[PDB]
């Protein structure tokens, strides 16, 4: 029994506790990230879709912090939270100390690195909480990239995280798309892979969450999908997947 | 006694949690630096991106200061707080001392910092191990490499575990105690030691040369692959 | 009884720092003679890999030109007390403006040695050997992670020290010249360790009372070489 | 009725027992712990029940019990149940009509919970390392037939065989006889018990302040 | 008995030569003409008059007069005739009784002892040195003190060496430890004993032991024969169940060597962990020899291959060089599943007939087995 | 489910059917089958049938027994099941529920490794939970594929709710099909 | 890629011939008939007789055996039981056909009363149950191997460096047998138990060995794990029948080697545990020393950990003398050298004194080691005489390999 501690190191060389934590996101949820171009988006699926859940901050797994910044969420809830209020925290320092907007990668980097500090020392445990998170800066622009509990970050043309990561993963490569790969075909494809991940037929759009930003508005903006939008997404695809049941 | 502490002793003496450190290092990916001639070269080998991820997220090579330059295998989360402390640590020595930075003294820091991260208990040794490479010997090249245990030497050759077993004796076999003739032919051994390392095919293959008078420079997979066909093509003529 | 340094085991000993002691076995072996013409100090290196400087490794280092000291254990302990004892010894000299005589040097580094469970850690598995010559003649120290000290005629500590020191034990006395003593040393290391001694595997080092300098030996093994 | 010897090995206790069957007459049933355990689910209970009964038919009779902690082993249950028949045979409904018994252990603590019992065990006797007195006594004893030279200070030798019990002592007299063979001695001196004494004494341990 | 083998597994009239060859010898072989064409029987099978009854005797009083059991457990003080065989008579043997006045009539093929009947393994035919690729220095070395003692004792009996009494075999898992001491029992007539080490630790306080020594006991009756302890690490490595280990750790050593004498039994152990086992087991008095299984290189590899691929029909477009260049990465028990799952990934191309392709769509499907971890 | 009958087809009932087949394309022939799904769903339903349509032997055994937890005979019985199927060749063995101790896991992969195909003997060992160990076990020698199990479908509910109507009567309009709609996801 | 499906029964039939049709058939059709005719030709030569087989013709029968088959009795084994001796004319004897029944019974006329006492392992007639023969009692089986029955081959001169250690040994074990009169005319009682302890291979078995082989005696050997059994008490009474065997002879010896095994101190404090072992141990006490004084029996015994060994069975009187063995030092090293390589064919020419002194503190078994790896190195290259450089390469080869 070598898995007790984080700090312990075990006779074949690995972190059991470490370990325990991907997995610990494997059921999280099924949030993704498009490979997109004009325009980059988040799409993310809520396991609470009840009848009296109220979703009071019309999000829950989507959270935007910065004019050019958001971030989208699947863990430990109270350790996703305290991630974003630090991503938060590390935002308005940056900007205080330097008047100037954070690039991403050195943000996702000093998290990834407070992850990894709060994995090395004793009596604290690895946050639990992958998020995935875009952004425009003067040093990439467009970016996309993810971040896991053991203190690494992912850049990704296109990645999904969660339950059934591995089917999003193979069909990304597979109906994977290059350079021209307008926000509207990444859209289609985020509908196709939600659709498959999840068990539903016809995916209802009150169990999808998806947020996205524009680079037309230069000025820069992050939106949110509302219901009509997606539904509208949604009949899209079951159109889509009617003509192809039509070519046969 | 046994290891399920960091600072209990085995009833032989032995510390099994820092045996265990190198060995996750050993777990950990090939990494082979020489210094040459004048000349350091290294070569990052076996990222393998897939399609999908892209490689400058990667961080094959980070460089700490403009005469010493890091990657470390591992975890590369232990390697990315390494970096940034040996980053930290350079820059203010230099930037306060009354006299600038050696690669000798950033070495001795980062020795000391596993060595301090190692010794007590509630908090992990770092599972990363690097090849450092310096400039200023009074000019001249010198090259080391860094080891969870806290530990450090010199090496006109060094490798880790994943690579050494086959690369580090393909070296020994072969390392002419005549410095490799130029950078030319410091990079030609590098590339016999991809060539030496799985797979080779340059899709991930990358490396970065530092001469100890020029500051570091990095080399683009074109001309790798043409460094690894003229390699390739040596061998074919030798026969 | 072995969670910790501070339990005392049944018998009154400790089974936490014996160990420490036990870590003393798997360390290089290093031979330490005091003689009246001066204090040599040997260290072996079973070559590891041609690559490697052969320098790099710490186990032959100075604290000051007026004394020696030799390693056995592991190099990061080593380096710790090393520099220990490089800092005591300058710090010594700042207030007092004088050698720090090698008693003090062995005294003031085993505080640093006593800290495995009584302050507010875990013994270095490092024993040392230290040589001297000062305002009491040619002196050579033994040191070990108990915190133990003793002035030593001779000495071997490491791996086969037992055999080495019986030996030494058998043909050494008290009263020597120093060349002899490096002969015994030498023949003894060539017989233990690995096979014709040359500088890639074994290291030499000797201090002096007319020589407070240089106890370093650089390509003048040559002569040993030749002679043994 | 029950009398309960105990002390640390080599204080004599099993010669104890050996004397009061020696001078009693008496019907004596001697017996060792393992004797009893068996491995059939009864059998030990049907030993212990059978030879109170002996002792019983045999009248005014004795029964001594040697490492009694073999079956004395605290509250694997057939060890337990063998020896809740033997408590319940000390008891006794019309207790112990004339059977006494002796038991002899090294290890007290193992007996506790109810073997102990002031009813099953009235006496316990203590048996102390010898005091040197003591120690001078046991030694005059086993050199009596070894034939020793007058010139013997056996208090000395007490003096020096601090923390012996009574068979190291008799050791130490069998050592000095083998050490008189060895000089092939014709008779055996003061030296030669000096010599038994440091053969027997202890390891003599090694060297204590080098350790840690 | 067994027929040989024929030389080409190869569709050829070659292989229709000897199978025809051997079926001739085996039609002239065909009973028929002999079954077309006293006194010693008469007297004894009379003094052992029908029915006759198996009994266990564990005694012997006189050359002529023994304590005998019957099932029912009953003991009786019988008469030995002169007919038995005196020293095949020992206890815990079972004897032929006469069933009226039990008088001893013959000893009996012993048919008993069903756990040590698993343990005689068969004679390791189907494992050959011909199906081993290329451990040249293991060969040599396991020749030196397994199967040259075995052999010719000559040049110890000669020079006066006692032979080495014990091997231990360490390698990564699939390196082939299992199959070269197999092949040594094959490539010698000594019968092979095979056990692992994780059996013989047992519930039980003292069985544990006593099947070390019931080990060594089924391997002096044998007197030519080779015990294998695989997977060693289980029973030695380093320290109510840590007192058993090392009771029946300690057996081992006295049945390795100790006390009384060893006869002709070699010791042949096999583990993954060299590093981990008892000192006691790297004592290089106790165990003389420690032989080095490392992970296949470039040449042994390719036997490896020519070994397994000789079975199946291939295509001109295999490059077997190319599979074996990468590295070590996989061991030989690997490269049986890059034979089978070829072979099977052949099949499902609907061909009998494997191809490269099959070989890189059998090499992928193996390393993705491989674990995760370090990214 | 219908994927789960073709694949374990292929691997029990094909190498018990053509064993020409892998002799003459040179194979070792298949030696071992792991299930993934929920627990039972047609696990056991599968592998009993399989051994009727070849009327090979059938072994049950539960994860129960397999996990006596005081070193009860794990050692030894892995061998006494497997040897009495030989005795009885051909035959299949199954055990159900793995993820239901380290020391017998080791005996069991030595006989996976050593025990010969001559006989049609087979093992087929099933599980419920996506365990670290049972990704450890997918080795050479001893497992060949992923069978999976997947909760039924609308119209594979409907089915398995047909399979047991036979003995069930009716009203006058019994529409099972829109009785199959209500239970989303549930087992079999 | 494209989905596909498994094998049809209509492709099966062609796909195993298409490409294979130059032999398949015919070889197919050879191979099943070698089998089915070799099955016919194993029935046709019969069942192959799983006759045991009996003597050899030349020595057996003659009519003795019908004259013994026809006159002697076919006796019954049974245990007797409490005498009854009521009137002490005919004194009345019950026995216990074990497993069959009990009875009381007389003796026949030829056995007299004194030649029977209780228990006594008696056989009986197999009609009226008459007493017709005593016989002797029935030794445990594994008890009964355990007797040495046979001494190794080895003498007090292949021990070498443990001199003293040999010395006081025969002066406590060899020599009161030898020679009894010195001690009783000096009128000592010599002692009877000894304990050989130290490291792993210092020698402890040697010259047991070699005890055995000088013994001219009774000498019966034990390993500490024999004893232990899974029955409880199964131990102690192995233990009994042990010591009540070696009684019977006319003074033997007793051999436990790593006593370890069982000899362990008692402890309580895990509720459980070794205590069934713990019990066979006390036997064992018990049995050294206690009532019904051990007779003469010297016990021999060896172990690895004389620390760990119960107090109680480390006293003096069960075991009399400590006996250390150390590591040889140069001159032993030297000793256990010439006695190896004296009997190993090399040239008499060796520097033995060399290859000690570069020997570090490596115990005897490596000694014979290095000899044994000197003897393989002259093997590998078939010189049927061993070199010096033999011995120096064997040196570095096992020294320098475990010393890495
Ligand atoms: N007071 C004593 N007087 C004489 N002899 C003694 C005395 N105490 C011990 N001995 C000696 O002790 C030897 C055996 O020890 P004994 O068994 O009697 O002691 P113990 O402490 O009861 O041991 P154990 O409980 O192990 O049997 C005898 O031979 C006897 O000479
Ligand atoms: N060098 C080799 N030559 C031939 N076969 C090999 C070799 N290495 C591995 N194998 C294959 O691996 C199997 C032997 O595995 P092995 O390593 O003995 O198991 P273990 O690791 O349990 O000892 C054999 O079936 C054989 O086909
Ligand atoms: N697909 C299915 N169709 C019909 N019945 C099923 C199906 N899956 C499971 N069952 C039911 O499960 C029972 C068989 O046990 P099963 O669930 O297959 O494995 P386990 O015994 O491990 O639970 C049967 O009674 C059967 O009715
Ligand atoms: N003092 C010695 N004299 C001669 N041979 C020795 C000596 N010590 C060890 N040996 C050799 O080494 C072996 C040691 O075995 P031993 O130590 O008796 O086993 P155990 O572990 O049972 O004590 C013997 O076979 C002997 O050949
Ligand atoms: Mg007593």
């Amino acid at each position: 029994r070598y898995d007790s501690r984080t700090t312990i190191f075990s006779p074949e060389g690995r972190l059991y506790q470490v370990e325990y934590a991907m997995e610990a996101i494997g059921h999280a949820g099924t949030c993704l990230g498009i490979l997109a171009n004009d325009g980059v988006l988040l799409a993310a699926e809520r396991r609470n879709i009840h009848k009296l859940l109220d979703e009071v901050f019309f999000s829950e797994k989507i959270y935007k912090l910065n004019e050019d910044m958001a971030c989208s969420v699947a863990g430990i809830t109270s350790d996703a939270n305290v991630l974003t209020n630090e991503l938060r925290l590390i935002a308005q320092r940056y900007l205080l100390q330097y008047q100037e907007p954070i690039p991403c990668e050195q943000l996702v980097t000093a998290l990834c690195d407070i992850k990894q500090a709060y994995t090395q020392f004793g009596g604290k445990r690895p946050f639990g909480v992958s998020l995935l998170y875009i952004g425009w800066d003067k040093h990439y622009g467009f970016q996309l990239y993810q971040s896991d509990p053991s203190g690494n970050y992912g850049g990704w043309k296109a990645t999904c995280i969660g339950n059934n990561s591995a089917a999003a993963v193979s069909m990304l490569k597979q109906d994977y798309k290059e350079g021209e790969m307008t926000l509207k075909s990444a859209l289609a494809l985020a509908i196709k892979v939600l659709n498959k991940t999840m068990d539903v037929s016809k995916l209802s759009a009150e169990k999808v969450e998806i947020a996205t930003l524009t680079r037309e508005n230069g000025k820069t903006v992050i939106r949110v999908l509302k219901q009509k939008e997606v539904e509208q997404l949604i009949k899209k695809h079951e159109e889509e997947e009617a003509k192809a049941e039509r070519e046969k | 006694s046994y290891d399920r502490a960091i600072t209990v002793f085995s009833p032989d003496g032995h510390l099994f949690q820092v045996e265990y450190a190198q060995e996750a290092v050993k777990k950990g990916s090939t990494a082979v630096g020489v210094r040459g001639r004048d000349i350091v070269v290294l070569g990052v080998e076996k990222k393998s991106v897939a399609k999908l991820q892209d490689e400058r997220t990667v961080r094959k090579i980070c460089a700490l200061d403009d005469n010493v330059c890091m990657a470390f295998a591992g975890l590369t989360a232990d390697a990315r707080i390494v970096i940034n402390r040996a980053r930290v640590e350079c820059q203010s020595h230099r930037l306060t001392v009354e006299d600038p930075v050696t690669v000798e003294y950033i070495t001795r820091y980062i020795a000391s910092l596993k060595q301090r991260y190692t010794q007590s208990n509630g908090r992990r040794p770092f599972g990363i191990s690097a090849l450092i490479v310096g400039f200023d010997f009074d000019g001249t090249p010198r090259l080391y490499q860094t080891d969870p245990s806290g530990t450090y030497h010199a090496w006109k050759a060094n490798a880790i575990g994943r690579g050494a077993k086959s690369v580090r004796e393909f070296l020994e076999k072969n390392y002419t105690d005549e410095a490799i003739e130029t950078d030319d032919l410091t990079i030609k051994l590098v590339i016999k030691a991809l060539l030496e390392v799985v797979q080779s095919g340059g899709k991930n293959i990358e490396l970065a040369v530092m001469r100890r008078d020029q500051s570091l420079k990095i080399l683009n997979p074109e001309e790798i692959e043409k460094y690894v066909a003229e390699i390739e093509k040596e061998k074919e003529e030798n026969e | 009884y072995d969670r910790g340094v501070n339990t005392f085991s049944p018998e009154g000993r400790l089974f936490q720092v014996e160990y420490a002691i036990e870590a003393i076995k798997l360390g290089s072996t290093a031979i330490g003679i005091q003689t009246s013409e001066g204090v040599c100090l040997a260290v072996e290196k079973r070559i590891t890999s041609p690559l490697m400087e052969p320098s790099s490794i710490e186990k032959i280092v100075e604290i000051d030109a007026h004394i020696g000291c030799a390693m056995s254990g592991l190099i990061a302990d080593a380096k710790t007390l090393i520099d220990k004892a490089r800092v005591e010894t300058q710090n010594h000299w700042f207030t007092y403006n004088e050698t720090m005589t090698v008693e003090s040097v062995t005294q003031a580094v085993s505080n640093l040695a006593l800290q495995f469970g009584e302050e507010d850690s875990r013994p270095f598995g490092v024993a040392l050997l230290f040589g001297g010559v000062d305002e009491k003649g040619p002196q050579l120290f033994h040191m070990d992670p108990s915190g133990t000290f003793v002035q030593c005629d001779a000495r071997a500590i490491g791996s086969a020290s037992e055999g080495a020191q019986s030996s030494l034990q058998e043909v050494y006395h008290k009263s020597m010249t120093l060349k002899e003593a490096i002969k015994s040393s030498l023949i003894i290391l060539k017989q233990v360790m690995e096979e014709k001694l040359n500088a890639t595997n074994i290291e030499l080092a000797t201090v002096q009372p007319g020589q407070n300098f240089h106890m370093f030996t650089k390509e003048e093994l040559e002569e040993v070489i030749k002679d043994i | 009725k029950g009398v309960l010897m105990y002390g640390p090995p080599g204080t004599g206790k099993t010669l104890l027992a050996r004397a009061c069957a020696a001078q009693t007459k008496a019907t004596f049933l001697k017996l060792a712990g393992p004797q009893l355990v068996q491995m059939f689910i009864g059998d030990g209970a049907k030993l212990v029940r059978d030879a109170f009964a002996l002792a019983k038919e045999k009248a005014p009779s004795i029964i001594f019990i040697d490492e009694l902690d073999a079956i004395g082993t605290k509250r694997d249950r057939e060890v337990q149940r063998t020896m809740l028949e033997l408590l319940n045979q000390l008891d006794g409904f019309q207790p112990n009509t004339q059977v006494k018994v002796i038991a002899a252990t090294n290890r007290v603590d193992i007996l506790d919970p109810a073997l102990l019992r002031s009813g099953r065990l009235d006496r316990k006797i203590e048996f102390p390392m010898p005091n040197e007195e003591a120690r001078a006594r046991i030694m005059q004893i086993h050199s009596r037939k070894m034939n020793v030279s007058p010139d013997v200070n056996y208090e000395e030798l007490a003096r020096c065989t601090d923390d012996f019990n009574g068979a190291q002592c008799k050791a130490v007299c069998v050592e000095a006889g083998m050490i008189a063979l060895r000089r092939g001695a014709t008779e055996l001196t003061h030296e030669d018990y000096m010599e038994g004494i440091l053969e027997v004494q202890a390891k003599k341990k090694a060297n204590l302040q080098y350790y840690a | 008995s067994k027929l040989p083998l024929v030389t080409p597994h190869t569709q050829c009239r070659l292989k229709l030569l000897k199978l025809e060859r051997i079926k001739d010898y085996l039609l002239m072989e065909e009973i028929r003409n002999q079954e077309q064409m006293e006194e010693e029987r008469s007297k004894v099978d009379d003094l052992r008059g029908t029915p006759m009854s198996v009994g266990t005797l564990e005694e012997i009083i006189d050359d002529n007069h023994a304590i005998v059991s019957t099932s029912v457990g009953s003991e009786h003080y019988v008469s030995i005739l002169s007919f038995v065989d005196k020293d095949l008579l020992e206890p815990g043997c079972s004897v032929l009784l006469n069933h009226k006045v039990h008088a001893v009539i013959g000893v009996l093929m012993d048919d008993t002892d069903p756990l040590v009947t698993v343990m005689k393994v068969e004679k390791a035919p189907q494992e050959t040195y011909a199906d081993i690729g290329g451990l040249d220095n293991q060969i040599q070395e396991i020749k030196e003190s397994v199967e040259l003692p075995l052999t010719h004792p000559e040049y110890y009996e000669e020079m006066g060496i006692k032979p080495p009494k014990g091997v231990i075999l360490y390698g990564p898992p699939g390196t082939g430890k299992t199959l070269l001491a197999k092949a040594v029992a094959n490539q010698t007539s000594a019968t092979f004993l095979r056990v692992v080490g994780s059996e013989l630790i047992q519930k039980y306080l003292g069985d544990g032991p006593k099947l070390v020594r019931e080990l060594f006991r089924v391997a002096e009756e044998h007197a030519p024969s080779i015990v294998f302890i695989d997977e060693i690490d289980a029973i030695g490595t380093k320290r109510g169940g840590e007192r058993e280990i090392q009771r029946t750790m300690l057996e081992l050593l006295n049945q390795l060597d100790g006390f009384d004498s060893r006869g002709d039994v070699k010791v042949i152990m096999a583990t993954n962990r060299i590093e981990t086992l008892d000192p006691a087991l790297i004592r290089p008095g106790r165990i003389d020899r420690k032989i080095e299984f490392p992970l296949p290189d470039e040449k042994t590899k390719k036997r490896i291959f020519q070994i397994h691929t000789s079975r199946m029909t291939l295509a001109d477009d295999v490059t077997l060089d190319d599979l074996i260049m990468a590295k070590d990465d996989l061991s030989g028990a690997d490269i049986k599943a890059i034979c089978t799952e070829a072979g099977l990934m052949a099949l499902r191309e609907r061909r009998m007939k494997v191809t490269n392709e099959d070989f890189k769509k059998s090499k992928e499907n193996v390393l993705y087995k491989k674990q995760e971890g370090t990214p | 489910l219908d994927k789960q009958i073709k694949e374990i087809k292929e691997v029990i009932e094909l190498p018990v059917k053509h064993p020409e087949l892998f002799e003459a394309l040179g194979i070792a022939q298949p030696k071992g089958v792991l299930l993934y799904g929920p627990p039972g769903t047609g696990k056991t339903l599968l592998a009993r049938a399989v051994a009727h349509h070849t009327d090979c032997t059938f072994i049950r055994v539960s994860g129960s027994e397999l996990v006596q937890k005081f070193i009860g005979e794990g050692a030894r019985m892995v061998r006494e099941l497997f040897v009495m199927a030989r005795e009885h060749a051909p035959s299949i063995i199954f055990m159900d529920e793995i993820d239901s101790v380290q020391r017998t896991m080791l005996e069991l992969l030595n006989q996976l490794d050593g025990f010969e195909a001559t006989k049609n003997i087979k093992v087929i060992m099933a599980t419920n939970r996506i365990d670290i160990l049972d990704s450890a076990l997918l080795r050479p020698g001893r497992i060949d594929r992923k069978i999976e199990f997947p909760p039924p479908n609308e119209e594979a509910r409907l089915d398995i709710l047909k399979i047991h109507s036979r003995k069930m009567n009716l009203t006058r309009g019994i529409n099972l099909r829109k009785i199959a709609e209500l239970m989303p996801g549930a087992s079999g | 890629d494209k989905p596909i499906r498994a094998l049809d029964e209509g492709d099966i039939a062609l796909l195993k011939t298409y490409g294979q049709s130059t032999y398949s058939r015919q070889i197919k059709q050879v191979e099943d008939d070698i089998q089915q005719l070799l099955k016919k030709i194993n029935e046709l030569t019969g069942i192959k007789e799983s006759d045991t087989g009996l003597a050899p013709p030349a020595l057996w029968d003659l009519a003795a055996d019908k004259q013994t088959l026809q006159s002697e009795q076919p006796l019954q084994v049974a245990r007797c039981t409490k005498i009854i001796n009521a009137d002490s004319e005919d004194p009345k004897y019950i026995i216990n056909v074990k497993q069959f029944a009990k009875f009381v019974v007389d003796l026949s006329d030829q056995v007299a009363p004194t030649d029977i006492e209780e228990g006594m392992r008696v056989g009986v007639d197999r009609n009226k149950y008459q007493i017709h023969i005593p016989l002797p009692p029935i030794a445990d089986p594994t008890v009964t191997m355990m007797q040495v029955e046979e001494k190794p081959d080895v003498t007090y001169s292949d021990v070498g460096g443990c001199k003293e250690q040999i010395e006081k040994l025969r002066e406590v074990v060899e020599t009161p047998l030898l020679h009894p009169e010195r001690f009783v005319n000096l009128g000592i009682e010599p002692p009877k138990g000894v304990l050989l302890f130290g490291p792993p291979g210092t020698g402890k078995t040697l010259c047991a060995r070699a005890v055995a082989n000088r013994t001219d005696a009774c000498f019966i050997r034990v390993i500490g794990s024999e004893l232990v059994q899974k029955y409880v008490g199964e131990g102690a009474r192995m233990v009994r029948e042990l010591f009540e065997m070696a009684r019977t002879k006319k003074a033997c010896l007793i051999f436990f080697d790593e006593i370890d095994a069982i000899g362990g101190a008692r402890f309580d404090d895990g509720a459980g545990g070794d205590n069934e072992v713990q019990r066979t141990m006390l036997e064992l006490i018990n049995q050294l020393d206690g009532f019904d004084p051990r007779g003469n029996i010297k016990v021999l015994m060896a172990t690895n950990r004389p620390d760990t060994l119960d107090p109680a069975l480390m006293r003096p009187g069960r075991l009399d003398r400590k006996i250390e063995f150390s590591l040889p030092d140069l001159e032993g090293r030297t000793h256990i050298f010439k006695i190896h390589a004296r009997s190993m064919s090399v040239e008499r020419d060796i520097r033995f004194e060399l290859l000690a002194r570069l020997c570090p503190n490596s115990t005897g078994a490596e000694i014979r080691s290095v000899c044994t790896e000197a003897g393989m190195f002259a093997i590998r290259a078939r010189r049927k005489i061993a070199t010096e450089k033999d011995f120096l390469e064997a040196v570095n080869k096992v020294i320098k390999s475990y010393a890495k």
